[PDB]
């Protein structure tokens, strides 16, 4: 009933560090966010041109990728 | 006789899609390429 | 401040203790409102098999037969038999779900309703401004429950199906009396002379299924309900501390 | 710390080579017995390496062993003596013609090894002490260059011997402290000295561990290897810092069943598929060495292949890179969807359609075959894990 | 030329689907689920 009594205090000595903690966690986040929406790119393009290739002789089509959100 | 412009580029376009699927870790377990190991040049440059 | 969290941390020792006094209630039928209305579920359930099988007909299996089978019109005599369990058992199996419906949604409206006149869910309001998730979680919870006993209820309803050796009894009812009927005495390709074995397979069915009802509702069917309440409501209500 | 775990004989020696592009380890199967090797970042002038060798009640438990299964174990007192040796020698160069081969079959390996042992124990005895492990160098050795220390210690006689090597050189990939450990076979008839890799392993120490399984090509995992799994499995401290690989994956290119086999046991047990890797030592190994000749080599077979072109018969016999080569190039058929058009034809040799292969196409062909393999892959997953 | 031909490479749309039906998905998922995580200082600092 002591330890979790002072839990304001530890706040303010945790205070000083938070700030490094979330700016880094974010930027992890969308370094790896980014990346993963440049490889959708890459396999996008690709498929779009087969399915137009394909589509000469057959309607055999393969699936986009858009309107994720 | 059906050979177009549009074939000559798109079996490297394949490679792409097979290099996409060997970079993913995960991907590579439940994922076996001998259907299309066997295909696109049965397909391009048929053999009949 | 150095004094504020200290109600905090009683409030959620003190919620936890009402749930425990109010579940435990009921498990022991302390709680004479629960047990009003947990024995209308036995009487309902043991009404609604004397009155299911009186009014069973051969002309109402046999009538689901030809269904079951789109292509062929024309069932065997055996079949009354098999269409019989699953006619008289399907239709048992809805009599709990349509039940078990009205007890939880009537015990939660119960709980809800008593619990915010107490003080402990009273004070919640004058320090921390909102429900928290207390009528989420209550609200979420309850359609787990449902969930889970309907699931358990269908699989006991399950095993009726299958034939217990009382279901085969030479003296109370022979499958052979069929071939009187087949033996140059049912001309046509009809069901019409089987009506004349209705009285027989009533009794047949009332001994195979009577003991096998009474053991389900009166033993297991109490042990389910208690036991299923306390386990997901208690780990909810720590988590709601 | 990074530990190879693999079953004896199956390419641990071949995969380790692979993986460094370099030809440190003698890749001659079966000689590799209790053999490991540290390999850490150093200066291109800082290459060393150190010397130790197997005590005589070793050698003749060794050679009891090998003559044991070879029914060759009378007539032979000791192998101290040399007509108790020339008994069995003289008989091994016999078993050799009764063979008729000296790797055809295990029997025969045995013999091979023997052979080899007993001529690498005469050859390099003076170099050896009874009992003291005999630790020796470069300067005690009269080595100039590691070329040097490793044609003399890829040789059969001194390779055998062998024992613990402690490898420096300067490697992007091991720049970082890394450390690659040689563990000896788990199934060697030493218990002692396996016992110790499951101690080795099982220590805390280890940073990683490299599950290499057979049955890609055995089919299924053996009685020690499923120990091992349920060594780690059991283990959770250990079991989080595991990684699983297969080797010799070219079977399934050939063999659907094999493969069909394959993908229904991955499938089947592993969940953490992202720490699960397959590759193809042999092959790997051999086409990063390719790189390093031309035309006028012969693309290796003048140089390093050289060796293994020289058939028994006098005709140009098929190195095993080059008939997997045809095959791969054919049977297999990566380059289907690749910009290559190689045609394997009967008009040549396996070794003349090598040369005419790679003469039409070239080196572009080779990286394709490289990026294919997936060992680059490997060292990456590997080396960002760690 | 006319019947089996076209279906060769018909053949190869069938024969290909089944490692596309999988890229998708993982992308998809890995991308959508990232995205529930909060990106404002603020929000994400309140988290902490």
């Amino acid at each position: 009933q002591i330890i979790l009594e002072q839990y304001d205090v530890a706040r303010k000595y945790r205070e000083q560090t938070l700030e490094q903690d979330a700016e880094e966690k974010i930027a992890r986040n969308s370094r790896l966010q980014s990346e993963i929406k440049q490889k959708i790119d890459l396999y996008q393009t690709s498929i779009v041109s087969i399915n137009e290739c394909l589509k000469a002789m057959q309607i055999f089509e393969q699936l986009p990728v858009i309107t994720e959100s | 006789s059906k050979i177009a412009p549009q074939c000559q580029n798109l079996r490297e376009q394949v490679n792409q899609l097979i290099e996409l699927l060997r970079q993913e870790p995960t991907l590579r377990s439940q994922q076996d390429t001998s259907i299309v190991e066997t295909a696109l040049g049965k397909a391009l440059s048929p053999r009949f | 401040l150095t004094l504020l969290n200290q109600e905090m941390q009683n409030l959620g020792i003190e919620f936890k203790k009402y749930m425990s006094a109010q579940i435990n209630d009921v498990v022991i039928g302390n709680d004479r409102e629960f047990d009003q209305d947990f024995t209308k579920l036995k009487a309902r359930m043991v009404a609604r098999l004397d009155e299911l099988l009186k009014t069973f007909s051969v002309m109402n299996a046999y009538k689901r037969a030809t269904e079951s089978h789109p292509r062929n019109s024309t069932a065997p005599f055996i079949a009354v038999l098999v269409e019989a369990l699953y006619y008289l058992a399907n239709e048992l199996e809805d009599a709990f779900i349509e039940a078990i419906h009205e007890l939880v949604k009537n015990f939660f409206q119960r709980l809800g309703d008593r619990l915010r006149k107490v003080d402990c869910y009273h004070q919640v309001y004058r320090l921390v401004g909102n429900d928290g998730g207390i009528e989420q979680l209550l609200r979420r919870a309850e359609e787990d429950i449902t969930k889970a006993l309907v699931n358990e209820a269908r699989t006991e309803c399950d095993r009726y199906v299958r034939e217990s050796p009382r279901f085969y009894d030479e003296g109370t009812f022979s499958i052979y009396q069929f071939r009187q009927t087949l033996q140059q005495t049912s001309q046509g390709y009809d069901a019409q002379a089987i009506v004349e074995a209705e009285p027989a397979i009533k009794e047949l069915l009332k001994l195979d299924f009577e003991p096998k009802v009474f053991n389900t509702v009166r033993k297991n069917f109490r042990q389910t309900v208690n036991n299923t309440l306390k386990t997901h409501l208690l780990p909810m209500a720590e988590e709601q501390a | 710390e990074i530990v190879f775990a693999g079953a004896f004989s199956a390419g641990k020696s071949m995969l380790i080579n692979a993986l460094l592009e370099r030809e440190l380890l003698y890749s001659a199967e079966g000689h590799a017995t209790g053999t490991e090797c540290h390999i850490e970042y150093a200066n291109a002038n800082e290459e060393r390496v150190v010397l130790t060798f197997l005590s005589e009640a070793e050698i003749r438990q060794q050679a009891l062993i090998l003559a044991k299964y070879l029914n060759v174990n009378v007539g032979d007192l000791n192998i101290n003596q040399p007509e108790a040796v020339k008994v069995v020698s003289q008989y091994c160069q016999k078993i050799i013609a009764e063979e008729g081969g000296e790797n055809k079959s295990e029997r025969a390996k045995q013999a091979n090894a023997l052979h080899l042992l007993l001529i690498g124990f005469e050859q390099n005895r003076e170099r050896i002490n009874t009992v003291q492990n005999s630790t020796y160098s470069m300067d005690q050795l009269n080595f100039s260059s590691l070329a040097e220390a490793a044609g003399y210690a890829r040789r059969g006689a001194n390779s055998a011997v062998l024992k613990r090597l402690d490898y420096f050189c300067n490697h992007s990939l091991l720049k970082d402290g890394n450390v690659l450990v040689d563990l000896p076979g788990i199934d060697a008839p030493v218990k002692e000295d396996a016992e110790r890799a499951y101690r080795k392993i099982e220590s805390p120490d280890t940073s990683a561990v490299i599950c290499v399984l057979k049955p890609a090509a055995a089919g299924d995992m053996s009685a020690e290897e499923t120990q091992l799994l349920e060594r780690i499995s059991k283990n959770h401290g250990i079991r989080d810092r595991v990684f699983y690989v297969f080797n010799r994956i070219d079977d399934t290119w050939y063999n659907t069943q094999l493969r069909q086999r394959l993908e229904g046991l991955i499938q089947s047990q592993f969940r953490d598929n992202s720490r699960v890797y397959k590759t193809s030592g042999l092959l790997g190994f051999y086409g990063s060495q390719v790189k390093q000749t031309n035309s006028s080599t012969r693309f290796g077979l003048d140089s390093i292949f050289a060796t293994t072109i020289k058939g028994f018969d006098g005709e140009e016999e098929t190195p095993q890179f080059v008939s997997e080569f045809n095959n791969y190039c054919a049977n297999s058929g990566k380059l289907l969807s690749t910009a290559f058009r190689v045609s394997v034809n009967g008009y040549e040799t396996s070794n003349e359609n090598y040369v005419r292969i790679l003469s039409e196409w070239g080196i572009p062909l080779v990286d394709q075959l490289i990026h294919d393999s997936g060992i680059e892959s490997f060292r990456s997953g590997i080396g960002l894990y760690l | 030329a006319e019947e089996k031909y076209p279906e060769l490479f018909a053949t190869l749309a069938n024969d290909l689907q089944p490692l596309c039906i999988a890229l998708r998905q993982f992308y998809l998922e890995n991308y959508r689920q990232l995205d529930s995580q909060p990106r404002e200082i603020a929000a994400m600092k309140a988290q902490e």
